[PDB]
């Protein structure tokens, strides 16, 4: 099953999909291609829960009933190598009027 | 664009696989839309129709268009041999504009569209409700 | 392979090029006769637009039952205008 994500870090947010059987590490790969940053310099979260590279997205809680196209699951991102990785920060979206 | 009158029975089954209350519409031998009883959000029902007839489905409360077996119109076919012909009713992929007009209409009274803070042209688009005769005139003009 | 759409308030959305082409306007803004900056569309609107792109690309011409595209009441009026300008 494809899973639909919204990888987020500091006003930056990536929309991509992957297989539920895909691994956290392979996702860091996809991020590398995009934001040009090696897997080892990035940390991926799920609501303040650091994820293990060997874990499948499925295991990490990203499923077809949770990562839907119309309502993608969110994945936190944090940069800088192991020489002091930044703290996870996600800028919220603007607020509607009314 | 009317039902052919072949007194050949065709047993059909209307399965409503959509979040909406469906209003099936049979097209008259004269081409007039004839509304049948409404199908609740997840139900299905067995219908007696005939080879050659023309059916079309819409949302019962707003006439938004719906699909039946992927196309626009359903025509019951040669039944006898596994018999029941399946009519799968599903939502189409509306455009985002259309989708928003559906949500706003469902929220504001027609008498109040003019109080919304939007372009004059979007006012027109809102008052221009989905319509069956209009869609027929459309398909025909195609 | 990808493209960047930036909201009025600064957020940057990286989406696949095919997905963004879903919008005629964007297909022209870029690839005209990369990035795209929308000085009029806010974050809470552009995030829905991008979600609609994945939704559209995933379900058009599909036998598998289609789910409703959700839209909160507060986002409706602005999404409408965004949708109207983007031609999608």
């Amino acid at each position: 099953m494809d899973v639909f994500l919204m990888i987020r870090r500091h006003k930056t947010t990536i929309f991509t999909d992957a297989k539920e059987s895909s691994t956290v590490f392979e996702l860091k790969r996809i991020v590398e291609g995009i934001l040009k940053r090696p897997p080892d310099e990035q940390r991926l979260y799920k609501d303040d829960q650091l994820l293990d590279d060997g874990k499948t997205l499925g295991e990490c809680g990203f499923t077809s009933q949770t990562a839907r196209p119309q309502a993608p699951a969110t994945v936190g991102l944090a940069f800088r190598a192991d020489d002091t990785f930044e703290a996870l920060c996600i800028e919220p979206f603007s607020s509607p009027p009314e | 664009l009317r039902s052919v009158n072949s007194r050949e029975p065709s047993q059909v089954i209307f399965c409503n696989r959509s979040p909406r209350v469906v209003l099936p519409v049979w097209l008259n031998f004269d081409g007039e839309p004839q509304p049948y009883p409404t199908l609740p959000p997840g139900t299905g029902r067995r219908i007696h129709s005939y080879r050659g007839h023309l059916w079309l489905f819409r949302d019962a409360g707003t006439h938004d268009g719906l699909l039946v077996n992927q196309t626009e119109l359903f025509v019951p076919s040669l039944n006898v041999d596994g018999q029941p012909i399946f009519a799968n009713i599903t939502l189409p992929v509306y455009t985002l504009k259309e989708r928003c007009l559906q949500v706003v209409r469902s929220l504001v009274k027609p008498e109040n569209y003019r109080r919304l803070d939007i372009v004059r042209s979007l006012y027109e688009d809102l008052e221009d409700h989905p319509n069956v005769q209009k869609d027929l005139e459309r398909l025909t003009q195609e | 392979m990808y493209v960047k759409l930036i909201s009025s308030d600064g957020h940057e959305f990286i989406v696949k090029r095919e997905h963004a082409l879903t919008s005629g306007t964007i297909k022209a803004m870029l690839s005209g006769p990369n990035e795209v900056n929308f000085r009029e569309i806010p974050s809470h609107v552009l995030s829905k637009v991008c979600m609609y792109f994945t939704y559209k690309v995933r379900y058009t011409n599909s036998s598998t039952e289609i789910p409703e595209f959700p839209i909160a009441p507060e986002i409706a009026l602005e999404l409408l205008m965004a949708a109207n300008f983007l031609d999608c």
